[PDB]
């Protein structure tokens, strides 16, 4: 079998979407050079999310063999008989992203997330009736396009940043003008060296009353230039962007099954991980195919993209070796290993 | 005060609120308006998804602030 170089993670049953997250954030070798300076030294192991996933990143650069996140999954809390088995991909990314933040403040790699994946964006509002206008900018570390009617992810973008009309029920309110009519728009003001895209393939149906998948197909691009939803460029970092993961939902809303493609080193060689499984695949298979629109495969399709920076490729993607593992955490992980 | 929601489809609509209100509060405000049910939604905000039982204040969301609504695919 083609040598792909990497290893998977156990399948328990239910922790595909955690394993699909977790391959997406090993190979953010920023993030895992900075995950490994966290100060865990003191840390409670059974409770302890930074330090399992220290763990975790620990044996998927070391292991030959498939690799188990027992201790994360309990730490993190979120498998149990009480919370459900299956769970979001991008919320468990939200939720780990921010447990691992709050753990890095104050030490030598405080300040390594927002870095990575946090960008700022503007809104304007205009009053159409009165003279009344404002802003506002406000911080994200993910995006959410839309996809229902959007063939692809220029057009999301292009949607993203359109202006839209504030009237009816959703009028505007203008401080003494009370509610008003108004035009709204928002732009980028930057964007970040990692850029995770969340895609909303989902919608409420009141003909059935319940949230369904939606499973159409919406093309994305292995290079994506983003400079024109920019409210202003830098002639010396233009926003160009490049594939490095695809993480895939196959099912509905209440449950399924996830994987992750990737192509590590942002090289165009890609692999699919799913679960203890890592397998060389096609570009096609990564991209076109997950593309949706196949009416498993039906309900199989991409849910969130990673980007990456063209200019910051050389940098997030820089290699990690033994010589970033401090030699405590080195010896905290093996006295475990070593006591069973 | 009014807050900006942007619904599953991208557009934004209006929400009042009071700085008090709980998320689930909020949540059910959406509901009224979106018909999506509250034990669905989750609203992420500066990159926090926000928590049931803490209020609006609790998250410096002040008028004008936008929250963006999103379901799940729920997977194993």
């Amino acid at each position: 079998k083609k040598h792909t170089g990497y290893v998977g993670l156990k399948n328990q049953g239910a922790t595909c979407y955690m394993n699909s997250l977790l391959q997406t954030l090993f190979f953010t070798n920023q993030l895992r050079k900075a995950v490994y300076m966290m100060p865990t030294e003191g840390d409670d192991s059974s409770k302890s999310v930074p330090l399992a996933l220290q763990r975790v990143f620990y044996e998927l650069q070391h292991s030959d063999k498939p690799v188990g996140t027992k201790k994360l999954t309990k730490s993190f809390g979120w498998e149990t008989l009480d919370s459900f088995m299956q769970h979001d991909v991008q919320e468990a990314c939200r939720v780990l992203l921010d447990n691992v933040e709050n753990k890095m403040k104050g030490t030598c790699v405080e300040g390594t997330i927002p870095k990575l994946f946090r960008g700022k964006m503007v809104s304007y509002i205009q009053c159409k009736e009165v003279d009344y206008r404002s802003d506002r900018r406000e911080d994200y570390y993910d995006i959410q396009l839309s996809i229902k009617g959007k063939k692809n992810i220029f057009e999301s973008f292009v949607d993203y940043v359109a202006v839209e009309q504030l009237d009816g029920d959703n009028k505007y309110d203008a401080g003494e003008h009370g509610l008003q009519e108004a035009e709204k728009g928002v732009k980028f003001l930057t964007l970040p060296p990692v850029l995770h895209l969340q895609l909303m393939r989902f919608m409420y149906d009141p003909q059935t009353d319940q949230n369904i998948k939606i499973n159409d197909r919406f093309e994305f691009p292995e290079q994506l230039p983003l400079d024109e939803f920019l409210q202003k460029t830098d002639p010396k970092d233009p926003a160009n962007y490049i594939l490095h993961a695809v993480l895939v939902h196959s099912g509905d809303n209440h449950g399924g099954h996830y994987v992750v493609y990737l192509n590590p080193k942002g090289d165009g060689k890609w692999c699919k991980f799913d679960d203890d499984v890592v397998s060389r695949c096609t570009k096609e298979e990564a991209i076109e195919h997950n593309y949706g629109g196949h009416d498993v495969r039906h309900c199989t399709n991409a849910y969130m993209l990673v980007y990456i920076r063209e200019s910051k490729l050389s940098e997030v993607l820089q290699a990690v070796t033994d010589h970033d593992i401090p030699q405590q955490l080195v010896e905290r992980l093996q006295e475990e290993k070593r006591i069973e | 005060m009014q807050i900006f929601v942007k619904t599953l489809t991208g557009k934004t609509i209006t929400l009042e609120v009071e700085p008090s209100d709980t998320i689930e509060n909020v949540k059910a405000k959406i509901q009224d308006k979106e018909g999506i049910p509250p034990d669905q939604q989750r609203l992420i905000f500066a990159g926090k998804q926000l928590e049931d039982g803490r209020t609006l204040s609790d998250y410096n969301i002040q008028k004008e602030s936008t929250l963006h609504l999103v379901l799940r695919l729920r997977g194993g």
